[PDB]
């Protein structure tokens, strides 16, 4: 039913989008409001293969109606997962706040916890003072430069036909602009490690005794016994990245 | 002992604290390796871009099997099957669909390459600032007080290993912001007061030592009858 | 819609509410101990002599002009509900993310109406008025259209989508520097000599 | 529509990335700290309002 006062004269109806959303009915004249059937996405949860084998389905932006075995979440339909009170760090997120992981062994959905609760008593005549210090090492790792390439474009298009050659070059000249696109891009990509690690001119040498007052260095000092004159670490690296 | 005095910590400490301090950073360069192999996605930024060179590549390659609306995808059979005046609009939609292959590759190929430079010019701060020197911009060189640091190489990136100081075992006390004595206030010149409860002594902020109040590590400045809070006490000559 | 949703966020604005509230606790009731390790209490008035001898003048300067200075923190942070609703456009800039988005679902959708030189603009029409051999010429220019169209929104949602990354970048480092510690670079977190955010 | 060929799956892709990329960016700015300070109950700093 449609709430829509048509004036005597009007047929249809559409809105800002301008799509039809009314009609009037021609044996009885009536006013009738028109909706899409719902749809929407499916994305399926699961752990990994090699754990198990059970998944879960989530239906986006619909509620179970239309459609442990359902739960309704602000995201949409979630069937499969068993909701709990308990809260435990995120693991596969899935909405508005709401988390998914594998816990005799099932597929429970909860609400995720920030962190642990910690309360510091202060008092306007007390104060803090460390006694014991600790030293901590960390990494970071930050990609630089990537591959270079090339194209050309007749081989690609018409391989080794002429008349295609002669039809193509009718079209313009989009080839030399992507031509130049690609030679600065391979340029850029020179300069970013000529910036990022030509930073001294000399060459220094360590001295042959590795004494420092008891710190260990060998970790990170190149090995001359190996050919590549790489460190262990940067050898481990280069092995794993493949 | 300088980097130490760069974040506030006198040189006695190192000196007298040095092969400690030469174990923990000997055991902490040692666990590096075992934490960086036993986790598999420590260096997924560094795979991603191989993974994304490779995908485009294929994708482009595979693009040229498709038809685009036409008899078929080779031009070889097109051209010998079908009068010219039918191959020359034939060839056309095949023509226009692999420019717009092109272009789209080459867009993207541009988009991705903004993102890499702004990540080189990053990489390329931090070189210069965490290992060329020591910073005090909080959290750009680590989690804690930045020390120093060492780089190392990897297939299209940079890696670095960041030492730090991080405090430990505090415990309770009690404070004032100035000492009385003789209607004269006296304020610490770098430190703060500090009571266990019957004397008082004065330290300093990352490192309890107490040391005897005296008329060295003090300056006057000042009356009894302004600051809130103060506690009267003798102090020594 | 058709075909177009919208997916919500993962964090409510709840959790950003906490998360914000631990970070004002942490800063009041410790200083900039709890950024570096564990936090450390501290009394308010000596941590702010401290902050004060950070930037060139001595604590005697604040342990003999607590009120003046309390009540002068006290009118500045009053002021700032009155400017912040006073000025119409104090938040353009969030409100022209919203604009843009719209716009740009706006024109996607208006899209879907014209005919690029076909007979009509409707598939169903179409379908129903002729014979599917006649069919595909209509077909054609229609699928191109939209398919340059989605190319079209795609290419400016990335080029948005950078960026909005470098301005959440430079808002991350503001939160690292300017209010876990004391910054001493000029003009980066604000006009002066830098206390505390 | 399906002879064309392979736009969708770059399109998903190019929306998901986009998306992942906007939660982590809040993920980015505001969890820095893992503990949850609370307030004390009394609320007195000197003489400054919070
Ligand atoms: C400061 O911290 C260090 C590290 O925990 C402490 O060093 C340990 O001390 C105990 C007791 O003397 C030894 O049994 C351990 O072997 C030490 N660890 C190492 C790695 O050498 C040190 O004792 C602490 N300082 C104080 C005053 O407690
Ligand atoms: C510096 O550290 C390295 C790494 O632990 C030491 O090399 C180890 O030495 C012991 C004792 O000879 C061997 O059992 C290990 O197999 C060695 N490890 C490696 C990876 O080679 C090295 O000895 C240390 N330097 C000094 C002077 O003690
Ligand atoms: C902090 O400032 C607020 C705002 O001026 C003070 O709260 C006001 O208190 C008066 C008298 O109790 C009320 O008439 C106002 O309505 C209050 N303001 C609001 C916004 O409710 C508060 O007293 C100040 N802090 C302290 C410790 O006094
Ligand atoms: C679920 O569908 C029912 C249909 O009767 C409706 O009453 C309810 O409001 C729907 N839930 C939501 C969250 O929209
Ligand atoms: C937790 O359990 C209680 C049982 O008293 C229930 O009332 C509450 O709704 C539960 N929390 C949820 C479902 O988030
Ligand atoms: C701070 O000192 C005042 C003295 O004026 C006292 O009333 C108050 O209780 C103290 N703060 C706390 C948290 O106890
Ligand atoms: C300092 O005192 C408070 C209250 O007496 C206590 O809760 C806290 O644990 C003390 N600090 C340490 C490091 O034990
Ligand atoms: C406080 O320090 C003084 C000076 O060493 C000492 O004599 C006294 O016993 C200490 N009191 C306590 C409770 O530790
Ligand atoms: C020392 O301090 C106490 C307590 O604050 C006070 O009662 C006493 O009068 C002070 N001494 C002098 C000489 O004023």
């Amino acid at each position: 039913e449609s709430n829509k006062k048509f004036l005597p004269f009007q047929q249809f109806g559409r809105d800002i989008a301008d799509t039809t959303d009314a009609v009037r009915d021609p044996q009885t004249l009536e006013i009738l409001d028109i909706t899409p059937c719902s749809f929407g996405g499916v994305s399926v949860i699961t752990p990994g293969t090699n754990t198990s084998n059970q998944v879960a389905v989530l239906y986006q932006g619909v509620n179970c109606t239309e459609v442990s075995n359902v739960f309704q979440t602000r995201a949409g339909c979630l069937i499969g997962a068993e909701y709990v009170n308990n809260s435990y760090e995120c693991d596969i997120p899935i909405g508005a706040g709401i988390c998914a992981s594998y816990q005799s062994q099932s597929i429970i959905a909860y609400t995720m916890s920030l962190g642990a609760e910690n309360s510091v008593a202060y008092s306007n005549n007390s104060i803090a003072i460390p006694t014991n210090f600790t030293i901590s090492v960390t990494t970071e790792i930050l990609p630089v430069s990537m591959t270079k390439t090339s194209v050309d474009c007749t081989m690609y298009i018409c391989g080794d036909s002429t008349e295609c050659s002669n039809l193509l070059l009718q079209y313009g000249s989009f080839c030399t602009q992507l031509k130049r696109a690609l030679t600065g891009i391979a340029v850029e990509q020179d300069k970013n490690t000529q910036e990022v690690f030509a930073q001294v001119k000399q060459i220094y040498k360590t001295p042959p005794i590795k004494y420092f007052g008891g710190f260990n260095f060998s970790q990170i000092l190149p090995d001359p016994s190996k050919p590549s004159k790489r460190s262990p670490i940067e050898d481990l690296l280069f092995n794993k990245v493949t | 002992a300088y980097r130490f005095n760069g974040i506030g910590v006198t040189q006695n400490v190192l000196y007298e604290n040095q092969k400690l301090i030469a174990n923990q950073f000997n055991s902490a360069i040692g666990k590096i390796q075992d934490s960086l192999s036993s986790t598999p996605s420590a260096l997924g930024k560094l795979q991603d871009v191989v993974n994304h060179n490779a995908q485009a590549l294929n994708t482009l390659v595979k693009q040229l099997s498709s038809k685009f609306g036409a008899i078929s995808s080779v031009l070889n059979d097109i051209l010998s099957r079908l009068d010219p005046p039918e191959a020359e609009v034939q060839i056309d939609r095949l023509i226009t669909g692999r420019l717009q292959s092109l272009q789209t590759y080459v867009t993207q190929q541009l988009i991705r390459a903004a993102e890499i430079r702004a990540s080189a010019n990053l990489a390329a701060t931090k070189m210069s600032e965490c290992v060329l020197g020591q910073s005090k911009r909080v959290d750009f060189c680590g989690k804690g007080y930045h020390l120093m640091s060492f780089p190392q190489s990897a297939p299209h990136g940079v890696v670095f290993l960041h030492v730090t100081y991080v405090p430990a075992q505090e415990k309770n006390f009690t404070t004032a912001p100035a000492i009385c004595h003789d209607g004269k206030a006296h304020f610490p010149r770098e430190g703060v007061f500090v009571s266990n409860g019957t004397h008082w002594f004065v330290t300093q902020r990352n490192f309890y030592e107490p040391q005897i109040i005296t008329t060295d590590n003090t300056f006057v400045s000042g009356n009894c009858d302004v600051v809130i809070g103060i506690v009267n006490n003798t102090v020594y000559d | 819609f058709n075909g177009l949703t919208v997916l919500p966020p993962l964090l409510t604005d709840e959790m950003i509410a906490q998360y914000t509230s631990a970070l004002l606790a942490g800063t009041i009731t410790s200083g900039w101990t709890f950024g570096a390790g564990p936090a450390l209490q501290i009394p308010f008035p000596m941590q702010m002599a401290y902050r004060f001898n950070g930037i060139g003048v001595t604590q005697n300067v604040l342990y003999e002009n607590q009120k003046l200075i309390a009540n002068q923190f006290n009118s500045a942070i009053g002021k700032i509900q009155d400017s912040l609703s006073s000025t119409p456009s104090a938040l353009g800039k969030l409100q022209d993310v919203v604009n843009h988005n719209a716009q740009a679902l706006n024109t996607l959708v208006k899209q879907l109406s014209s005919k690029f030189g076909a007979i009509s603009s409707v598939l169903n029409d179409i379908l129903s008025r002729l014979d599917p051999p006649e069919a595909e010429v209509q077909i054609d220019r229609l699928i191109t259209g939209r398919l340059q169209s989605l190319q079209t929104y795609v290419t400016q949602q990335l080029i948005r989508a950078a960026e909005i990354r470098a301005s959440a970048n430079l808002a991350a480092t503001k939160m690292s520097e300017c209010v876990l510690g004391q910054s001493k670079r000029v003009d980066f977190c604000g006009k002066g000599y830098h206390l505390m955010s």
